């Protein structure tokens, strides 16, 4: 260390020996704590939190344990980042993808050990990412021509989505709701159409999908409550004191009597606009903002269905649904368009009441009720059937598919290992390394399961060496087994992305060297 | 056992009585405070609705099978 | 049988540290069962005072 200071007070400063020891403990630190919850048999975890008011949560998802922890070091917050990510990208693999870069730096400390420049084993993995992606794409079969084809490749991608998470005790009773919710969407990635209503109480196994639509509000006093072959407008309007008239004017009468005449004039104005809506030849009104005790006895007059203060999402969600236009100003009753359901009437579940929508026009939207025993539970099962309904919407967007199971690593493992052998220098000992990283995520399904993983990883090498492309575990009796008969199939996208990200951010930190910390700021809140 | 416990009676004998009873013939047969032993239960008119066992039941093995699945626990803030 | 040696103690400690906190529980409201169970009385932080045989109120 110079005799000279530098750095103020505070400040610290690490470097190469230190340096890439830091970064290295950090990351192998995140892989092996999320390992426990990969494949069909992991556990879950328990996040409690003394900061957010003792809140509590189970949950095996990848990506919300890590970021509720509260990393500090400098490179495991890069781990954390692209979990993130891939969770908002496709939202799955967010356990495969920490595993795999944090696996890629546990073979890159043990390569620097033997003294080779960082600089090399860079070089040398990114011609082993590029064969290893190529592989993997020759490997992709392509369907859609054929729906009956189709929507087996549905059910089992869904099934194997639900394998690792809570869902897994009823697998088949979640996986037709999974391919159903997403097949009446129509081809539109509009997620947000499909509302997961939680509420607690009952069996797991009563959750099901409404054939129409639900709606968690309440219908205006003195009002008919059931209606049949319902004519729906759906409006956005004001109509609690709609006289913000936008300018800046004032009432200044001499008397009292001229008073009372400009109030009368304030419900003349109401009652001309309920005329104009009762134009259209409605029997049922929606609106995403209040009513008033008066307009509200207009229609109760008129025989008519109120419901108010539907937000923004609980109205475009019944655009769709029911085919209606979000109209305003009301002037033009020819180029509006109304919506059309066979009966409307109100429902109890649990104890809360919801308004039912059945037989609708369209259906382009749709609503899911799940039950349970413990807010736990609720939120673990929401939660697992948010992977399933990404997934399949990424597969209708681009539908080829990849094996599952190990049968999809073990491939590109031997692709590298092939162009290993005829690469001169110490470029083909890094490709190497690459091999036994991924073959390490097979090893570790095995390792949860208590199966003897070396003998069983061992016998899918010879396989795949010896032309059997499609070999892979199977879980149910530790045994080996052929994807194409049982089933386990996979995205080609989510495979592509996990690759991808992986191989990036064991580039990204190997090639850091040097680590300075500012001084941090001290604690003094209001 | 916990009902006749709460009662002063000797847990062991009852429970050992009831599962006999219950292995020869007639399943009405249970606690019966107001006597202290072991009698017919509909003589003494007291009964409960179904959905009350089922739905205990159900909600209990649920819970179990879902604590069956943590195995870590980490604070986070 | 031969092999699969279990190198982290971790879990079983967890589960066996939950069966004994949620069997803990059972035996705190064991005794308001039955038509001869008693009551509890709860005392709030804030002086509130309570007097229940209800299960889901204790
Ligand atoms: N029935 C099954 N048989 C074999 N492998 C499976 C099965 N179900 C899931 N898997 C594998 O488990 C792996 C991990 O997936 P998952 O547990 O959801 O974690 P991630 O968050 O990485 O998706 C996947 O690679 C998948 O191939
Ligand atoms: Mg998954």
């Amino acid at each position: 260390l110079a005799p000279v200071n530098i750095f103020k007070a505070g400040a610290d400063e690490e470097r190469a020996e230190t340096a890439r020891l830091t970064s290295f403990i950090g990351a192998i630190a995140i892989g092996d704590l999320v390992k426990s919850t990969l494949g069909p048999k992991g556990m879950d975890k328990i996040l409690l939190s003394s900061g957010r008011d003792a809140s509590l949560m189970v949950t095996n998802d990848g990506a919300t344990i890590l970021k509720n922890i509260g990393v500090d070091n400098p490179a495991a917050k890069v781990l954390v980042d692209m979990s993130r990510v891939q969770d908002d990208e496709v939202g799955d693999g967010t356990t495969s993808v920490t595993v795999l870069a944090a696996e890629l730096l546990r073979e890159a400390e043990s390569l620097i050990a033997k003294k080779i420049h960082p600089q090399t084993i860079i070089a040398g993995w990114r011609e082993a990412t590029k064969a290893a992606r190529e592989a993997l794409l020759s490997s992709a079969v392509d369907h859609g021509s054929d729906e009956v084809k189709f929507r087996q490749d549905l059910m089992n991608i869904a099934g194997t989505t639900l394998s690792s998470k809570l869902l897994t005790h009823h697998k088949d009773h979640f996986t037709k709701l999974a391919v159903e919710a997403v097949l009446r969407l129509k081809g539109s990635g509009n997620l947000e159409a499909i509302h997961i209503i939680k509420k607690l109480g009952g069996s797991l196994a009563d959750s099901y999908l409404d054939e129409g639509f639900l709606l968690d509000k309440k219908i205006g006093v003195n009002q008919p409550k059931r209606i049949e072959n319902a004519k729906i407008l759906i409006a956005n309007t004001g109509m609690d004191t709609d006289k913000i008239k936008i300018f800046g004017s004032r009432v200044r009468v001499d008397s009292t009597a001229k008073v009372a005449e400009i109030e009368h004039a304030e419900k003349e104005k109401m009652k001309e606009k309920v005329e104009r809506i009762l134009k259209h030849g409605i029997n049922c009104f929606i609106n995403r903002q209040l009513i008033y005790n008066y307009p509200e006895q207009l229609f109760g007059a008129a025989g008519v269905m109120a419901i108010e203060h539907a937000d923004f999402a609980g109205v475009e969600r019944l655009a769709l649904v029911t085919g209606g236009e979000i109209a305003s100003t009301f002037d033009h009753p020819e180029l509006v368009k109304l919506g059309s359901c066979k009966l409307i009437e109100e429902v109890m579940i649990g104890e809360d009441k919801l308004i039912h929508f059945s037989g609708v026009a369209l259906g382009e939207a749709c609503t899911i009720v799940l039950r349970g025993a413990t807010q736990q539970i609720l939120d673990e099962a929401e939660r697992s059937l948010h992977d399933a309904l990404c997934v399949l919407a990424q597969t209708v967007k681009d539908s080829r598919t990849v094996y599952g199971g190990g049968c999809s690593e073990m491939l590109m493992a031997h692709a590298v290992t092939q162009l290993a052998n005829r690469t001169p220098g110490k470029e083909a000992v890094a490709m190497e390394s690459y091999a036994k990283a991924l073959r390490m995520l097979p090893t570790i399904i095995a390792d949860n399961a208590g199966y003897d993983s070396a003998d069983l990883v061992a016998q899918l090498r010879a396989a795949h060496s010896e032309g059997n492309t499609t070999a892979g575990l199977d879980m149910r009796e530790g045994t080996i087994g052929d994807m194409a008969i049982l089933g386990i199939t996979e995205s080609f996208q989510v495979k592509r992305q996990v690759l991808l990200s992986a191989a990036e951010a064991a580039e990204v930190i190997l090639r850091v060297d040097n680590i300075i910390k500012a001084a941090p700021r001290k604690r003094v809140p209001d | 056992s916990t009902l006749a416990e709460n009662a002063g009676l000797n847990p062991i004998s009852t429970v050992t009585e009831l599962r006999n009873r219950h292995a020869q013939g007639e399943k009405t047969a249970g606690i019966n405070v107001r006597k202290g032993g072991i009698s017919n239960i509909l003589e003494e008119l007291v009964v409960q609705p179904l959905l009350v066992s089922v739905s205990a039941l159900t909600l209990a093995t649920e819970t179990v099978r879902s604590i069956l699945k943590i195995d870590d626990v980490v604070n986070t803030r | 049988g031969k092999g699969a040696y279990q190198d982290r103690d971790k879990p079983a400690q967890i589960r066996f540290s939950n069966i004994s906190a949620a069997k803990a529980v059972a035996d705190a409201i064991r005794t308001s069962l039955g038509p001869k169970g008693m009551d509890k009385m709860i005392q709030d932080g804030k002086g509130d005072v309570t007097i229940t045989n209800d299960g889901a109120t204790i």
